[PDB]
């Protein structure tokens, strides 16, 4: 259902069972019992409810907002343009937060999945999260509780001035 | 003294003729409704002080209270609107007649201006 590109899950590698002891594995019998007595009725109920849903098939859409002139392209006291730009900035802020969340989910899933080899098998995920963290922190940090698009603009301008000074040295 | 000494102000005139050019306050104006509310409250207080039923004694008395309050309030609101219109008119005329004293500052976008960022740590 979800985008495997967004949520990368490495192809599963389950080893083949090769019993070397005559004793019957209790797990196999228990799993068969669980399947028959639980999965089957649960699946039947799911099928019935899915039929009911298929009958009443309706769709919900995703609202998309057009791009609006940023606070950079906005007059000093033009409250209308400022409101538009600030709302756009807040929307982008939320989107960036959700991007950070997605990468974090990737990292946690990698930590659990790779088990004891997590340190060596999650380098890519750690690097991705580090990049996203750095970017998000540089863009949005220390703005304060009363954050605003003007505050991010001021922080970016200060950063750019510092970059200019460093490059000039 | 502000507009107390405006040129052409006829003395002891509640509403000059020029006020008629302004829209009359609506009879359903919320301010007028509050005036009527004050009148009704006055009626209730009068009943209370005279030890007579507060919500029923002298319905004509309370009616007259409300009518008087609304009636005077209508003209009061009309005069208030007239005076505020005078304020706006005179201010705009003065700005027009004195352009040098009211210059138009250059309009610069936020991308151009520089505002110091104060980090909240």
């Amino acid at each position: 259902s979800w985008d495997k590109d967004v949520y990368p899950e490495p192809p599963r590698r389950t080893p083949a069972p090769a019993p070397q002891t005559s004793l019957p594995n209790p797990v196999t019998y228990l799993t068969k019992i669980f399947d028959l007595l639980v999965d089957r009725p649960v699946t039947l109920a799911r099928e019935f409810i899915e039929q009911q849903h298929a009958k009443n098939r309706y769709y919900y859409y995703h609202r998309e907002f057009r791009r609006v002139p940023d606070i950079t392209e906005c007059e000093e006291k033009d409250i209308l343009c400022m409101f538009e730009a600030e709302m756009q900035w807040r929307r982008d802020y939320k989107v960036d937060q959700e991007i950070v969340n997605i990468i974090q989910e990737r990292l946690k899933a990698c930590q659990q999945r790779e088990g004891e080899s997590y340190r060596q098998n999650c380098a890519k995920e750690l690097e991705q999260f580090t990049q996203v963290s750095k970017a998000f922190q540089d863009r949005y940090s220390d703005l304060g509780a009363h954050y605003s698009a003007r505050k991010c603009l001021a922080k970016q301008k200060q950063r750019m001035l510092a970059e200019r000074k460093a490059a000039k040295e | 003294t502000m507009m107390s000494g405006r040129p052409g102000r006829v003395p002891l005139q509640f509403l000059p003729n020029e006020a008629r050019s302004l829209p009359p306050p609506k009879l359903t104006d919320p301010r007028l409704v509050y005036m009527g509310f004050l009148g009704y409250c006055s009626g209730l207080i009068d009943n209370a002080i005279r030890r007579r039923p507060v919500v029923s004694a002298g319905l004509h008395r309370q009616l007259l209270y409300v009518t008087s309050f609304v009636f005077f309030g209508y003209y009061l609101l009309k005069r208030q609107d007239y005076m505020y219109a005078l304020r706006d008119h005179d201010m705009f005329a003065y700005v027009k007649s004195h352009p040098e004293d009211f210059p138009e500052k250059d309009k610069k976008t936020y991308g151009e201006i520089l505002e110091e960022f104060h980090p909240v740590r």
